[PDB]
DNA sequence: TCAATATCCACCTGCAGATACTACCAAAAGTGTATTTGGAAACTGCTCCATCAAAAGGCATGTTCAGCTGGATTCCAGCTGAACATGCCTTTTGATGGAGCAGTTTCCAAATACACTTTTGGTAGTATCTGCAGGTGGATATTGA
DNA sequence: TCAATATCCACCTGCAGATACTACCAAAAGTGTATTTGGAAACTGCTCCATCAAAAGGCATGTTCAGCTGGAATCCAGCTGAACATGCCTTTTGATGGAGCAGTTTCCAAATACACTTTTGGTAGTATCTGCAGGTGGATATTGA
């Protein structure tokens, strides 16, 4: 594979504690369980990741697979990031939402990378890597979004890279069955705490 | 006059290349060796690199203008920069 | 823009004048840029090795100083 | 009392050019070649461990020193060879 | 019983390299895999030079290597010359070059 | 009762000893090596500072800056030889123009 | 946690030029100067002891290294100063 | 001609070009000015090493310096060429 | 263009120095095994200092001109190379002693460890004070005449 | 040479950003006292190789001449610098992260010591064989014709 995705996957895997590497790998499912059994998880981390990277090289891994891995990693390590809330008002199936969001971003910006993954409670996790009309995207400064289709609420992570927030909000508002969006008075590092109060307000207005 | 500008620029010590262009170039070069990763750069590292580069270029220009005069000229040619690098090693 | 055309004619003229040069040919502005690019490539390659060895994502001044010292160039004012 | 690298140079030569000999003046040059590169690599490896406050020289220090000293494709192949050697040393 | 050069698959000595690293005041401790790596590197470089030199010898229609051949090899190669640019080979001469 | 005082020095003899011990220069270090080396370092330091202060005086100033160090070094035949592969930050160049 | 040579440079300066100060950028240059010469001298002294199969660095190694590194009259005066320092250190 | 035959012949060879006794004599005369006036002995391989190094130095300097005659549009070697080569090298 | 003379190039012969091979050996150096120990990896976490945007004004960009310089040509006298005849200095060879190198003693100097005192680095909060920027007045060289 | 204009120096005032000076502290580190150990100096002896002589001839030295080249003087056209008007990119500032750096734990890999093989360096002695020099012998360009 390209030398730029090998480094991405290696750096991503070196961040994962040995106490839970196997669970993440199993969820990713890119490597078969037989290949996992082939590996030794007791020698130092560098050799383990060398072996896993060789396995990925035998197959053909694309930036989509690595993006899926990064999404899965953040599902477990939510607290690493600060999470902000957005609200949508004045208002499609999941596939239409996916296509509209992706096409909006691809029209505004020539070079991007988008990915989705489903989750319980009708949730969808989104990862966006921002680019420009001249330059490639940055895979190490992404933007993560958690949107619950049966609700007008959307939660966002604080990137060290602005200049794309209004476009993101517009894409969320258009791809879904809404036409406006605002920011709520809630922000913290604990996504579940925001979630609980937000749906408490949603169910009990 | 060239004579006033030479005298003024030899009394001075400040850097002559602007910062942001040099920073952009040095970050563009770095990303090729890091395999796509955008490394961070301390502020005191870019100044070091700039000082070194400007010194290198000034001394090279001196050595080359030594070779323009050897040939009976007043005007600096690339012909003269190439040969100085060969002789220096 | 190509990020090396940001090294302008006046800057090169100033470096030349500080070097004592009276006149300059119009073909000196592209030659100098290549020289500078080569120098920077050589220094930065070694600087990045020193910091990736240490398992960092941040280039410090000591890495640059070590690289230059390897290349045969010793710089004092930094630490 | 005196020691050298001539035995191993002769083996390598018979391994790449089986029909070809080597004179005594030349093997002195080769012995000097081997002693010089050793010193350079070990010197760089000494500093990297000092810069980073380490008391042990490992294969990683040697690898980094190889990358710093050797130019281009030559470093690439040297790294490959050393990595294979360590790999099959450990697996025995 | 068994040596370490054989485990590694080498001709160069892994014990002697270990000894020289320990006796050279390079650091307090020395790992197990450093001598293996270094011996492999040295073997690779020796083989490269000897290959080029044997080729040069054959071109001149000789069966034996002499310093002239090593000099030709080194200066005809764009990388070995850069590694060995501050080095003078005894009884090696110069490359023919007019103009 | 300090070692620098016994020797008549301002530079540190104990620190030099510690740095020689920790630098992997040899398995042992004697007792006169640190004092000898500290004295040499002090001599060179003062030799540079004298010329730098003189250059500052010529420029009508009471505070030394890297320009003065550069002038001192490059106008002295021996210090330039010692420090000829060195570039000094914020030092500039010596004035030099020449007729054709 | 960080250590330097600034105290002693300031003393020497007040000893040669009592009316004269020094800026912070310049003392960095002087600290870099002191660290460089130390490394050179100690490096040469390390080799002389290795060449001659000695396990100890003494004042004789430093003296020889000074002669090798420093040019001309500067080495002469440095040798004089170091010899005096050792002489009056021993006599206490 | 005669210059081209000689150049071709000499670049093809490896042997030393200065005679041995004169070089020995000069080196010993230089050594005696150090040593505080006493005559040191010399191994033979030492003098050969010194001679090889010296001839290499001179040949390489002549090479670097004949590049400055052609730069100036000349064919004849002058001393200013050697001086400038030494200056630019840093010696 | 012709071609003898160098000159080149190839090819064969002989032999002398230097290579490669075999045997002995012995020592010193590397390997295996078991024990203990300490350095470094793995995981947390917190504060610093790096990165990203924005607003504007100062330096760079573009066009024209004319004066200066680079480059080619001609001519002539100085200086280099080539050839030839001498002979002086280098090269090669061999008896000789001075200095390097190994082995044995011992003794002086360095490492190890514990207690105790001193010094240096960093922060808080000052207080100067040196040097730079702007303003104004006096004095000369060079531009063109 | 006259001369106005920059330009050159010099002096002055103002101020603010940076250097010296105190306090203080407390952590790290250096010093002093005993004790043990081993590295290097001092002495003797031996044999290797480096200085010092004397013949032989091959390369260096000196003179002269012919021709090649360096250097100076013309001349012409290309091209670089200077000046002016304009606008775009760099500099400065403020706001957040995210990555470096310090802390704790533990476990795995390194030092240490002892007993046992093995490998490499050196020495006779053997022989053999590669390449250098010589000479034959075929065949090409070359500067004088």
């Amino acid at each position: 594979m390209d030398e730029t995705v090998a480094e991405f996957i290696k750096r991503t895997i070196l961040k994962i504690p040995m106490n839970e590497l196997t669970t993440i790998l199993k969820a990713w499912d890119f490597l078969s369980e037989n290949q996992l059994q082939t590996v030794n998880f007791r020698q130092r981390k560098e050799s383990v990741v060398q072996h896993l990277i060789h396995l990925c090289e035998e197959k053909r891994a694309s930036i989509s697979d690595a993006a899926l891995l990064d999404i899965i990693y953040m599902q477990f390590h939510q607290h690493q990031k600060v999470w902000d809330v957005f609200q949508m008002s004045k208002g499609f199936d999941m596939k239409q939402f996916k296509n509209s969001f992706k096409k909006i971003l691809q029209r505004a910006l020539k070079n991007v990378t988008v990915s989705f993954r489903e989750t319980e409670e009708n949730a969808v996790w989104i990862r966006i890597a921002w680019g420009t009309q001249y330059t490639k995207p940055n895979q190490y400064k992404p933007t993560y979004v958690v949107y619950y289709s049966q609700t007008p609420y959307a939660f966002t992570s604080s990137s060290m890279l602005r200049r794309n927030t209004p476009l993101l909000g517009q894409a969320l508002t258009i791809a879904s069955k809404h036409h406006q969006i605002v920011k709520m008075d809630l922000r913290s590092r604990y996504l579940d705490s925001l979630k609980a109060i937000v749906f408490k307000q949603y169910n009990q207005t | 006059g060239w004579l006033k500008e030479i005298r003024k620029l030899q009394k001075s010590t400040h850097l002559l290349i602007r910062k942001l262009p040099f920073s952009r170039l040095a970050r563009e070069i770095c990303v090729k060796f890091t395999r796509g990763v955008d490394f961070n750069w301390q502020a005191q590292a870019l100044l070091a690199l700039q000082e070194a580069a400007e010194a290198f270029l000034v001394h090279l220009f001196e050595d080359a203008y030594l070779l323009t005069l050897h040939a009976g000229r007043v005007t600096l040619f690339p012909k003269d920069v190439q040969l100085a690098r060969r002789i220096r090693g | 823009r190509d990020n090396i055309q940001g090294i302008t004619k006046p800057a090169i003229r100033r470096l030349a004048r500080r070097g004592g040069v009276k006149r300059i040919s119009g073909l000196i502005y592209e030659e100098t840029r290549g020289v500078l690019k080569v120098f920077l490539e050589n220094v930065i390659r070694d600087a990045v090795t020193y910091t990736e060895h240490a398992k960092r994502k941040t280039v410090t001044a000591m890495d640059v100083v070590y690289a230059l010292k390897r290349q045969g160039r010793t710089l004092y004012g930094f630490g | 009392r005196k020691e050298s690298y001539s035995v191993y140079v002769y083996k390598v030569l018979k391994q790449v050019h089986p029909d070809t000999g080597i004179s005594s003046k030349a093997m002195g040059i080769m012995n000097s070649f081997v002693n010089d590169i050793f010193e350079r690599i070990a010197g760089e490896a000494s500093r990297l461990a000092h810069y980073n406050k380490r008391s042990t020289i490992t294969s990683r220090e040697i690898q980094t020193a190889v990358r710093l000293l050797l130019p281009g494709e030559l470093a690439k192949h040297a790294v490959s060879e050393g990595t294979k050697a360590v790999t099959k040393y450990t697996s025995s | 019983a068994k040596s370490r050069s054989s485990r590694a698959g080498l001709q160069f000595p892994v014990g002697r390299v270990h000894r020289l690293l320990r006796k050279g005041n390079y650091a307090e401790r020395v790992g197990a895999g450093a001598p293996v790596y270094l011996a492999a590197v040295l073997e690779y470089l020796t083989a490269e030079i000897l290959e080029l030199a044997g080729n040069a010898a054959r071109d001149n229609k000789k069966t034996r290597i002499i310093p002239r051949h090593l000099q030709l090899a080194i200066r005809n190669d764009e990388e070995l010359n850069k590694l060995l640019g501050r080095v003078t080979i005894a009884q090696g001469g110069v490359l023919p070059n007019i103009q």
